[PDB]
RNA sequence: AUUGAAAAAAAUAAUAUAUAUUAUAUAUAUUAAUUAUAAAUUGAAAUAUGUUUAAUUGAAUAUAUUUUAGUAAUAGAUAAAAAUAUGUACAGUAAAAUUGUAAGGAAAACAAUAAUAACUUUCUC
């Protein structure tokens, strides 16, 4: 029942002609979510790469600062737009109307 | 810049090869390596990208290092000390590691691999450890040589051996090799390159060629008979090839005498043994001693004895086998030796 | 002995080391090494078949040469094998604005300021302070109350002194060096802190020990500090 | 074969032979892997190592002074227990067991200059139990180990039959890749700065983690695994990803130790420690 | 005949092997590879001497910190025993983050909590 | 040899040529390859005369020849998953139990679990 591929005679590699393994590896330039780039070795053909959201925006890797805004992916999803649809209401009037309920 | 220095620095410690000194220590990659003789594989090769000027900091270091080593030598008094500070200064030389990798350190030329540098002496030590002691003292205590003979071996000098005079072909024996009656028939040859720190003008020599096969009837046994023999031998680390050039028949002790096996007698081994005569103080000139040719055996040897009662050390030695053959009859009648005795095939 | 307690606040690097000559042109000689026994990128799987990425990919890059009979190849017959020659290196050449990286030399770096915490973003600053006489020295605290540890103590008098303008971390409770004084018979006690956020800016006006501060590395501390106190408290400050 | 009797002869000299310099064969393995001539060369330093310089300019000094306890001396292991002579049964019988344990534990000594926490090195452990079924996500798990890591994956068989989770013996199951150095620094680095951020809910590693003698232990799921960068840039080539345990190894002579030198590189711990 | 997921893991499996990947055996000359050798032995024995001087810095910290304890053990045995307190709870704080290779838009933060 | 460029080298080994020895040795010469092997109208390269083009050059089109792509696991003298049960040479040490770890639980897979006095080489105060 189970689906395997068939194994080939493996080409015999000869003690002392046996070479490492370098695969190919760029040095790839790697931005935060503040200013801050990394470089480092990566196989994907892309020199170049920026994080929206990665250490330098979460509350748990960053405690000490006041504030810290949060994003996600732009243009997928409905996102955000549960706010574009409804422009009367806009931001403090609302939270001043959430005072209370008087209901017991 | 001490290494660019040769006033007090031996000349052996440069590449002799003005080609090859400039393409090591080039500026800039115009040059092409002397190494590789045809053009074309010249223009085919391409050395690794941005090695000079690495190499050339590289260079610095280690110089700035080795300057440091030298200056502490000046100072230094114990000779064994200063022997291992030359080393240490010199042993990371680039041009040093090209003589030894890439000539001859057998034959050595004095210009390329002087034996009388420290550095020279170290690294040939190292080569010699690499592969020929372990192969010499495998086949000692695998053909039984050692217990037999002697009871054991600290290995402090390369000894290789020769026939020149039997045939006329050029061959360095490999230890624990079959030679024929015919190459075996004239003399051996020695060369005991040393690697220690040893006293040219005063330190002597001897080596003894010995049988531990020969059989004897009267005990149902065998024996050990003193093929070959000499005393007072002085080398140098440059000039240490001993043949009838370098010695005098008061240094013989015993004349050689050929190899020349039994028909079915088994095969015989014949062992080298190098040893170093004692070094007395407080006195001047080569300490010689006389051999007590009354009482040496010759047939009936006694090697243990011999170096017990003489105060010798071993410190090199080497081995070869040998078994009958068609020319051991001609070998005996040339040498005057009574017919040879032929025993049994069967061990019963 | 009268017991006091001094400490010594470190800001890390915020970037890292500079390379000296000699790791520069090792690294760059062993990239090359490694460049010339790196494996041929396999494309076929980055790029599939007939997509416009392959396209573009393929009119970056440059093909290699080819063997063809009846030609002299003075550098040898090519061997090419997946679009490589197997005797050379291989280079292949690559909301969205491009990655600009930020300058390592900053404003204060130009402008000398021995006070801003980005005098060196690769190197580790240490506060001195100054006291009356003409000897920068680490800042040192007197205490009685005998009621809190030295580290605890340490942190308030530094919270106090900054005016709450200060985030400090002790590493450990434990001291890390002392120096021992005959004409006053005081021992001094060492604690080890970092700076996590904030800024000194010395507050106290009725003339304290404390005169002016910096925030100088180790070179900087051994050209300012006395000779005696540098051979005491050198192993204490980080070479880079 | 006249007879299987092994023995060694005494040898009658001092001197070490390796007969792999004696044999003409194999000339190139003569060779040490770091040698130019080698055919197993492959360069090591290419470039400098933000992490370890970090560990070596920073965290060596800090955690010298927190783990240090004055005049504290080694606490030795549970080790095998000795027979009292006092009958003669005892003359040769082996040892006991040691006392609440059937294995021998190691000894902890102080921590001094020379023995300060470190990391040693980094196994990533990927057992697609699904693959019991299809061989070739195995192949697909060894591909997220290389793409992930870099390093070669070697691969993972099964070695017992468990009827109730249909698991046969001798099938390729996953993959393994052990890291060390620069890889092992890049991966952490990475790990660190982009997907555990990114995990949904993510509040450490368990403080009640790890062998008892050094060593952190924890895992990722596959919308995990589907943060890092060589994934995200080509979804498509993704269909599947696979979780995978992640085993820290470090030179910590106890856990806690561990964790601190791990906290120092930014790893969250949420826990009750023990 | 394979199917295309065949044909998708065995391409994914190439990209696993060395097969048609693997440049020729790099062969050097004697004298590059004398050089190389002193390349290698100059970084050798500079990785030795920077190893060498970080502990040579421990250890004269250690002894430091040990002359420190005797000190204030015979001084005060009150802070004695609050500083070899152990912390074997101990956690870095969570800014102190390993150096990158480029800094950040804001250098330092001023402002906390 | 030609081919970017003005005395020749002095090692182990390998290859080519040659001749010494009832000695698998010596001399000169050079320093190749080391992951490959048929079959591909269809993917990708390099090679000419018009070309548009500025001495070139160039980039793009057309064809003739050739090259790459058959994309396949071990990269380690592999070492207690499954496969070669007889020879030889080299080399290594299992097993349980415990502590942890995505799914994972009693039971799947990975990691960790006895002591360094003495001897070397290297670095360093």
């Amino acid at each position: 029942t189970r689906i395997t591929l068939p194994r080939r005679p493996a080409k015999k590699i000869q003690l002392g002609k046996s070479r490492p393994a370098i695969y190919h590896q760029f040095n790839v330039k790697m931005e935060l979510s503040d200013g801050s780039v990394v470089i480092r070795r990566s196989q994907y053909p892309k020199g170049e790469i920026r994080l929206i959201q990665d250490q330098r925006n979460n509350p748990l890797w960053n405690p000490s600062r006041d504030d810290l805004v949060v994003v996600d992916a732009n243009s997928g999803g409905s996102l955000d737009r549960f706010n574009k649809r409804y422009s009367s209401l806009f931001s403090t009037v609302e939270l001043s109307e959430e005072n209370k309920k008087k209901t017991q | 810049h001490i290494w660019s220095d040769f006033t007090t620095r031996p000349s052996s410690l440069s590449i002799q090869s003005s080609k090859v000194k400039n393409y090591l220590f080039q500026k800039k990659a115009s040059l092409d390596p002397p190494s590789i003789s045809r053009r074309s594989n010249r223009i085919k090769y391409s050395p690794p990208e941005h090695i000079d000027e690495i190499f050339r900091m590289s260079y610095d270091f280690l110089e700035q290092r080795s300057s440091k080593f030298y200056e502490l030598a000046n100072k230094t008094k114990n000779p064994l000390k200063k022997d291992a500070l030359l080393i240490k200064a010199e042993i990371n030389n680039p041009e040093v590691q090209y003589n030894f990798q890439f000539n001859n350190k057998l034959n050595n030329v004095k210009d390329i691999i002087d034996y009388d540098v420290p550095v020279y002496r170290h690294l040939g030590k190292q080569h010699w450890e690499s592969y020929g002691q372990m192969l010499l003292m495998q086949r000692l205590e695998t053909l039984a040589a050692i217990p037999d003979t002697l009871p054991t071996l600290v290995p402090r000098a390369e000894v290789n051996i020769k026939f020149p005079f039997s045939t006329g072909v050029n061959k360095w024996i490999e230890p624990g090799e079959f030679l024929s009656s015919n190459v075996t028939s004239m003399r051996p040859i020695f060369k005991i390159q040393e690697y220690e720190l040893v006293n040219v003008e005063k330190q002597l020599y001897t080596v003894l060629i010995v049988n531990p096969d020969v059989p004897d009837l009267s005990n149902d046994s065998f024996k050990t008979a003193l093929c070959y023999g000499l005393v007072n031998i002085n080398l140098t680390y440059n000039d240490n090839l001993i043949d009838p050039r370098k010695f005098h028949s008061s240094n013989i002790i015993a004349d050689y005498l050929p190899p020349v096996p039994e028909k079915n007698a088994g095969k015989q081994r014949f062992v080298v043994w190098v040893f170093r005569q004692p070094l007395i103080e407080d006195k001047q000139g080569p300490n010689m001693l006389e051999i007590d040719r009354k009482e040496l055996s010759r047939d009936d040897f006694d090697i243990r004895q011999f170096t017990k009662k003489y105060n010798l050390t071993a410190i090199g030695a080497h081995i070869w086998r040998s078994e009958w053959d068609a020319k051991v009859a001609a070998v005996r009648e040339k040498y005057g030796l009574p017919p040879g005795r032929v025993f049994s095939r069967v061990r019963r | 002995p009268k017991i006091k307690v001094g400490v010594l606040l470190s800001r890390i690097p915020i970037i890292k080391s500079e390379l000296n000559e000699l790791e520069k042109k090792y690294y760059e000689y062993q990239s090359e090494l490694e460049k010339r026994l790196m494996w041929t990128f396999p494309a076929y799987f980055y790029f599939k078949k007939g997509t416009v990425a392959e396209h573009k990919f393929l009119s970056l890059q440059k093909g290699p040469i080819s063997k063809k009979n009846g030609i002299w190849f003075p550098r040898g017959i090519p061997d090419i094998k997946h679009g490589r020659e197997r005797s050379t290196k291989q280079e292949v050449k690559l909301v969205n604005r491009p990655v600009i990286p930020n300058d390592r030399i900053t404003e204060a770096d130009r402008s000398n300021d021995m006070k801003s915490l980005e005098r060196q973003l690769s190197r580790t600053l240490y506060l001195l302070v100054k006291d009356k006489s003409g000897t920068w020295k680490f800042p040192n605290f007197d205490l009685s109350d005998e009621s809190k540890p030295l580290h605890v103590h340490a942190e308030n008098e530094l919270k106090l002194l900054s005016g709450d303008q200060i985030y400090t971390w002790s590493v450990s409770a434990t001291p890390i060096g002392v120096l021992q004084d005959e004409r006053n018979r005081t021992a001094e006690f060492i604690v080890k802190s970092h700076i996590l956020a904030g800024k000194f800016d010395l507050v106290a006006s009725k003339n304290d020990a404390f005169e002016d501060f910096a925030w100088l590395t180790k070179g900087e501390i051994s050209e300012y500090v006395p000779k005696d106190y540098f051979n005491k408290t050198e192993f204490l400050l980080a070479d880079n | 074969p006249k007879s299987a009797c092994s023995l060694v002869k005494p040898v009658h000299h001092l001197v070490k032979i390796d007969k792999s310099k004696l044999s003409p064969r194999f000339p190139e393995l003569k060779y040490d892997k770091s040698d130019i001539r080698s055919p197993g060369f492959k360069p090591k330093d290419t470039h400098a190592d933000r992490l370890n310089d970090h560990y070596l300019n920073t965290l060596q000094s800090d955690l010298l002074l927190i783990n240090y306890s004055h005049n504290a001396a080694v606490v030795k292991g549970l080790k095998q227990r000795a027979w009292s002579g006092d009958s003669p049964y005892h003359l040769n019988r082996p040892p006991k067991n040691p006392r609440g344990s059937k294995a021998q534990l190691p000894d902890i000594h102080p921590i001094k200059w020379s023995n300060i926490p470190g990391l040693e090195s980094v196994v990533i452990n990927c057992f697609v139990r699904e693959a019991r079924e299809n061989q070739l996500l195995a192949i697909t798990a060894a591909l997220q180990l290389q793409q992930i890591t870099g390093c070669k994956p070697h691969p993972i068989f099964s070695k017992n039959d468990v009827p109730t989770w249909k698991l046969r013996k001798g099938h390729q199951m996953g993959a393994k890749v052990e890291l060390k150095g620069k890889e092992m620094s890049q991966f952490l680095s990475t790990l660190t700065e982009i997907v555990l951020p990114r995990i949904r809910e993510y509040k450490g590693i368990s403080n009640q983690s790890g062998n008892r003698f050094g060593g952190i232990s924890f895992g990722l799921t596959a919308e995990d695994i589907k943060f890092f960068p060589e994934i995200d840039a080509n979804q498509d080539s993704w269909p599947k990803t696979f979780g995978m345990h992640i085993n820290i190894n470090t030179s910590a002579q106890l856990d806690y130790q561990a964790r601190t030198l791990l906290s120092g590189f930014q790893f969250p711990f949420f826990g009750e420690e023990k | 005949s394979l199917s295309p997921l065949a044909q998708r893991v065995v391409t994914q499996l190439s990209v696993m092997s060395a097969s048609r990947k693997q440049p020729k055996l790099l062969k050097l000359a004697r004298e590059d590879l004398i050089k190389h050798q002193t390349i290698e032995k100059c970084w050798s024995i500079y990785q030795q001497q920077q190893r060498e001087r970080r502990n040579l810095q421990l250890e004269l910290q250690y002894k430091s910190i040990e002359r420190s304890m005797n000190l204030l053990q015979e001084l005060s045995p009150r802070l004695f025993e609050a500083a070899n307190a152990s912390e074997k709870g101990k956690r870095f704080p969570m800014e102190m983050k390993v150096p990158t290779d480029f800094p950040p838009n804001t250098l330092w933060h001023y402002n906390f909590r």
